[PDB]
RNA sequence: AAUCCCCCGUGCCCAUAGCGGCGUGGAACCACCCGUUCCCAUUCCGAACACGGAAGUGAAACGCGCCAGCGCCGAUGGUACUGGGCGGGCGACCGCCUGGGAGAGUAGGUCGGUGCGGGGGA
RNA sequence: UCGCCUCCUAAAAGGUAACGGAGGCGCCCAAAGGUCCCCUCAGGCGGGACGGAAAUCCGCCGGAGAGCGCAAGGGUAGAAGGGGGCCUGACUGCGAGGCCUGCAAGCCGAGCAGGGGCGAAAGCCGGGCCUAGUGAACCGGUGGUCCCGUGUGGAAGGGCCA
RNA sequence: GCUGACUGGGGCCUGUAGAGCACUGAUAGGGCUAGGGGGCCCACCAGCCUACCAAACCCUGUCAAACUCCGAAGGGUCCCA
RNA sequence: GCCCGGAUAGCUCAGUCGGUAGAGCAGGGGAUUAAAAUCCCCGUGUCCUUGGUUCGAUUCCGAGUCCGGGCACCA
RNA sequence: CGCGGGGUGGAGCAGCCCGGUAGCUCGUCGGGCUCAUAACCCGAAGGUCGUCGGUUCAAAUCCGGCCCCCGCAACCA
RNA sequence: UUCGGAUUGGGGUCUGCAACCCGACCCCAUGAAGCCGGAAUCGCUAGUAAUCGCGGAUCAGCCAUGCCGCGGUGAAUACG
């Protein structure tokens, strides 16, 4: 779905969606990328809703690189009201100017139509983007 | 005894051929022979303290030495073995008492090796020291066959000053280490 | 194999004496020779020294020992030290050591 | 169990940590530092009690000393 | 298995733990008394 | 060596299909070893005795005159 | 005697002293080395520790150099965050002032420095 | 669910709540204690009869990831870990001065005296690497002792120390 | 009866924000490779191919209240004003 | 804390005028014309432990180990 | 959701408590007796202990998660 | 095991057009299970049962330990 196998601890604490994505950001491995404007929680449900709208809107070709992945576990109470914490039932944080998905081999004019389909199913804003010098070397 | 003829043999035509062979400006660096170390692995006396002080009698006959006792590092279920108990006796022999007996390690026991055709040429260890073991004891001069009670073999590790298994090789050939080539 | 036995009970026994915080008498044995030199840390300093070296004297290596004890004692105790703490280093306490030690009563001492 | 709360308890805080600073004065006995492991080691004139507990062995002052991979250390200076 | 030790005089002692099967034995040490100075003390009652 | 438990490991001489090996210096002095291999026979001083590989050999030779 | 240089101790800074490669040293120090009688040793072994030595060797170890492949150290500039003072946004959060200011990273640095004492040369 | 220990929450002193997130204790050890001396891990690669992923052995590499009786943390090989010899300081009489703290408790503690242990000594030694393994007081039991002893001598019963 | 909050200077203590991935864990893409998933040639040790399983390891790229090689602003305390 | 009763080869156990050990279902062997029962043979069981009593101790004195019932007590 | 019990050869049930050892009836397989089948007799085979994790030298056994099972409960409203 | 000779290695002999599948026999080597057989079950009343050898038919040869016969030695036990 997508999920760690494994983890250390089943629950853990809110925290803040305060700053910038401080890493990630630069467009590491395809040609055109889609970049978070906003913060947010995005679900493993939503993930894998944007990269089947993608591998649907190519031939079933191109390539598709994700790099964001839900780790962060997401508790819910049932109808109940306050005692313990729980339970369930994951999220990836994803902070402003974030690179998520980002596709490779196709052209551009596919993968922007498809970008733009793949941000439909996300939480909040987004931005195209390509790539460049800016993105450096490494 | 400071005599004891194969340290001889070493010194007067074993050395000289190494020297002539790989060739070497010191006299340290040519390859020295250090510690015989012989050890019995038992888990056959485990549970049986008794049959073990016979194995390190045998041991000692034909070693000149006392082995000391090996006792279980850590506790394996699978076979037995509560971390305390003895596994094995392993002697230590150098400086003479190694020599004299190498000396009779070749021109007695292996010869009645049943089979034998020689010495494995791959268990040198790659920096340069050789092991290799044997399944009974009674192939020793020491050991009268009427002695056994139950055959235990052992493990041998010569260790050596040389840094490379070639010549480790050359060293041992040369003293008369029968190889299967 | 890192830092070695030699090493260690180095260390070892030098910890334990300089906490104390006497004077320290250092005690080196080369096979060829034994020198001892008496510390005072804090100040990083050396104060009175003895060897056989310096002394040239040979023979019987226990017995030239006990002579450069008496030869540190002597000239320490003209400085006014008398209390110190026995070294010793990386030997056991026996023989060469223990003879330049026991040769360094008669003069300053507890050794 | 899981659910209704498996958890709940905690221990009471040990009020651990540093006592007397540098250039603090100090008398025989006074405790400077109270820790778990040996996070600093006696210095010049300072015990450690069982409990890994650094005292003051004599009046005078306190100074701290970071010696590298030595760890760390407490001294009292005399002038006592 | 609460411990109690006398020596051989004046019956006051000093007190122990061990809880155990073993040491079953008489149980005895060498240790200071109010009594003059270092006897015997041996377990009992 | 720590006096007491031991080997006593004095000048010997010993026997084989051979003569005596004079280096000896073992415990148990006068020892008869059955046979060695060096001493040249079996194995080492390459006798060879009553070798071996006839049996591809054989099948060839006493076969395409009969 | 100061000064310098090499060695031997022994402190200190606590990797800019480390690893690896290479090279170099035996007169003197030092080591390995010769032996196991004696003191003393090995859960077996003079391996180690110990003694009595001095024929040989700087092979090992140690010391001294030189290499930036690794390791270690590491700016300046710019950001992040932030004491204090103000704004903006339904929210999540964001911006301005003034003062403090990393971490990663880039440029570089580095194959140590140094105190006391001896021994020897100066 | 209720007392105790470890971690996080806890906002870089201490402290800090919730039917917030996770675990542990109610023991144990006459050696798992004191001291002197010695020794140094786990792992990996290579070699070695029965031996296998692992028993024991030999080589190199391995600054600690192992070990430290048990949870976690901190600590720790320049030992607190592993082996051995002597031993019982898992002493008695006290205790400068502090940590903590509403009280009462809890905790560390140099130093002096008596008599000891180990060590050539310097010295260390008033249990255990440390932080849980516990329970005011009142009633009474048992051992000792000097103290009291209802006209007096005893006894009855108390006190005091354990 | 000048010691007070507050403030200036100086020392020491700390492990949060930020950030990092050296530890503990998680983790995307690729490479190289143990064991095998066994296509099978075996049905003798063999035994090669892997657009599947895969430790470790290299490369790119990330995440963490109970991770930290790092680490501010501030905060505490003592001295002198 | 108590007193007492019960502890036996493989199981139940039955057995103290003290000098020797025992029986049924089991186990095994053997017979029994179909497979039980019923016949005939052999098992340290060191009879609940240690020191002590005399030739002798399952069985006698000092402590105990364990178990029950009915009592006790419990700051 | 909540508390309590359970999951082991084909079937039903022990063993878990107290770490090391998996047993009982029935079924199944091979022989026998019978003209034959059943009954009856003599032999055998067969479980990894729901599952994933952890503790330990060792886990059916001790601990946690998840998955099914059975039972109890769900009141003043 | 000087018991017992199954298996296997090598070497040969004879018949036969031909002995790989599938022959019998000789020699060297190899020496397996087997220490009187669970439940069960067969034969035999006298020259019988046990035990020991011999011939023949078929047939080139032969898997014959089979079958049909021949004699040597030679029991036990039947209350009922
Ligand atoms: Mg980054
Ligand atoms: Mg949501
Ligand atoms: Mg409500
Ligand atoms: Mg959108
Ligand atoms: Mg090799
Ligand atoms: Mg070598
Ligand atoms: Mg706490
Ligand atoms: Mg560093
Ligand atoms: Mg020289
Ligand atoms: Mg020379
Ligand atoms: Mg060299
Ligand atoms: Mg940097
Ligand atoms: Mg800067
Ligand atoms: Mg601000
Ligand atoms: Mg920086
Ligand atoms: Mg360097
Ligand atoms: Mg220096
Ligand atoms: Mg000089
Ligand atoms: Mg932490
Ligand atoms: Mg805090
Ligand atoms: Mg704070
Ligand atoms: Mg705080
Ligand atoms: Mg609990
Ligand atoms: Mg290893
Ligand atoms: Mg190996
Ligand atoms: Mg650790
Ligand atoms: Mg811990
Ligand atoms: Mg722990
Ligand atoms: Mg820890
Ligand atoms: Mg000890
Ligand atoms: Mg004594
Ligand atoms: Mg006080
Ligand atoms: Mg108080
Ligand atoms: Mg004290
Ligand atoms: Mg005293
Ligand atoms: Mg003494
Ligand atoms: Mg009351
Ligand atoms: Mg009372
Ligand atoms: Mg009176
Ligand atoms: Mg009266
Ligand atoms: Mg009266
Ligand atoms: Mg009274
Ligand atoms: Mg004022
Ligand atoms: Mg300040
Ligand atoms: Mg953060
Ligand atoms: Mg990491
Ligand atoms: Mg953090
Ligand atoms: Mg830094
Ligand atoms: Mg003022
Ligand atoms: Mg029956
Ligand atoms: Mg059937
Ligand atoms: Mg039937
Ligand atoms: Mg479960
Ligand atoms: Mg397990
Ligand atoms: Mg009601
Ligand atoms: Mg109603
Ligand atoms: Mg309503
Ligand atoms: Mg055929
Ligand atoms: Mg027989
Ligand atoms: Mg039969
Ligand atoms: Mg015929
Ligand atoms: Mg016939």
């Amino acid at each position: 779905m997508l999920m760690p196998r494994r983890m250390k601890y089943r629950k853990q604490q809110r925290g803040r969606l305060k700053g910038a994505t401080k890493g990630g950001d630069y467009v590491a491995f395809g040609d055109y990328g889609l970049v978070a404007l906003e913060p947010a929680w995005i679900t493993a449900q939503q993930i894998e809703a944007a990269r089947v709208a993608m591998v649907r809107h190519f031939r079933r070709g191109g390539k598709i690189f994700i790099r964001i992945f839900p780790d962060k576990p997401y508790t819910k109470k049932p109808l109940e009201v306050r005692m313990g914490k729980g339970k369930g039932n994951y999220v990836a944080v994803v902070k402003p100017g974030r690179v998520m998905f980002e596709v490779a081999g196709v052209t551009e004019e596919q993968a922007m139509e498809a970008l733009r389909i793949a941000g439909h199913k996300l939480p909040i804003k987004t931005k195209i983007v390509r790539r460049d010098a800016y993105d450096e070397a490494q | 005894p400071l005599d004891v003829a194969l340290k001889r043999k070493y010194y007067e035509e074993v050395r000289p051929e190494l020297i002539r062979r790989f060739g070497y400006q010191n006299v340290w660096e040519v390859p020295r022979l250090e510690k015989v170390v012989i050890n019995q692995g038992l888990g056959e006396a485990k549970e049986d303290a008794r049959i073990l002080e016979k194995a390190a009698q045998e041991l000692a006959l034909i070693t000149g030495q006392k082995p000391a006792v090996t006792r279980a590092k850590k506790s394996i279920s699978n076979f037995k073995l509560r971390k305390g108990m003895p596994i094995g006796l392993r002697v230590t022999l150098r400086r003479d008492r190694m020599w004299i007996f190498l000396e009779k390690l070749l021109n007695v026991a292996l010869p009645r090796i049943r089979d034998f055709r020689g010495l494995n040429p791959n268990s040198f260890d790659g920096r340069g020291n050789y092991n290799l073991g044997l399944r009974e004891q009674l192939i020793f001069p020491e050991i009268t066959y009427d002695m056994v009670d139950a055959l235990r073999g052992m493990d041998i590790a010569v260790v050596t000053t040389a840094e490379t298994d070639e010549e480790a090789r050359a060293l041992l050939e040369l003293l008369g280490f029968p190889f299967r080539k | 194999a890192r830092l070695t036995a030699y090493e260690r009970r180095k260390f070892r026994v030098r910890n334990r004496i300089k906490r104390t915080g006497r004077l320290r008498l250092s005690v080196f044995r080369s096979l060829k020779h034994i020198y001892a030199q008496i510390i005072d840390d804090e100040k990083g300093v050396t104060l009175v020294s003895a060897s056989s070296l310096a002394l040239k004297l040979k023979g019987n290596k226990t017995e030239v020992a006990r002579q450069v004890g008496r030869a540190l004692a002597e000239k320490a105790l003209a400085l006014g030290i008398k209390q110190v703490a026995f070294d010793r280093g990386p030997y056991k306490y026996h023989g060469r050591v223990k003879a330049l030690a026991e040769g360094a009563r008669e003069g300053g001492l507890e050794f | 169990a899981l659910a209704s709360t498996r958890n709940g308890r905690d221990s009471q805080a040990k009020r651990l940590g540093v006592k007397r600073y540098e250039g603090q004065v100090v008398r025989a006995g006074n405790i400077l530092v109270r820790q778990r492991g040996t996070r600093f080691k006696p210095g010049k004139n300072v015990g450690m009690g069982r409990d890994f507990t650094l005292f003051a062995l004599v009046d005078g002052v306190v100074e701290f000393q970071d010696r590298g991979r030595l760890g760390r250390y407490v001294h009292v200076r005399p002038l006592a | 298995l609460l411990l109690e030790c006398t020596e051989c005089k004046r019956r006051n002692y000093a007190t122990e733990k061990n809880k155990r099967n073993t040491p079953n034995k008489l149980e005895l040490r060498k240790y200071c008394p109010w009594c003059r100075k270092h006897t015997v003390h041996r377990e009992v009652k | 060596m720590k006096e007491g438990i031991h080997p006593k490991l004095v000048p010997a001489r010993i026997i084989c299909g051979c003569g005596n090996v004079i280096e000896t210096y073992s415990t148990k002095p006068e020892i008869y070893v059955e046979v060695c291999s060096k001493c040249h026979p079996f194995y080492t001083g390459q006798q060879r005795f009553v070798d071996t590989e006839g049996r591809v050999e054989r099948f060839q030779r006493r076969y395409g005159d009969s």
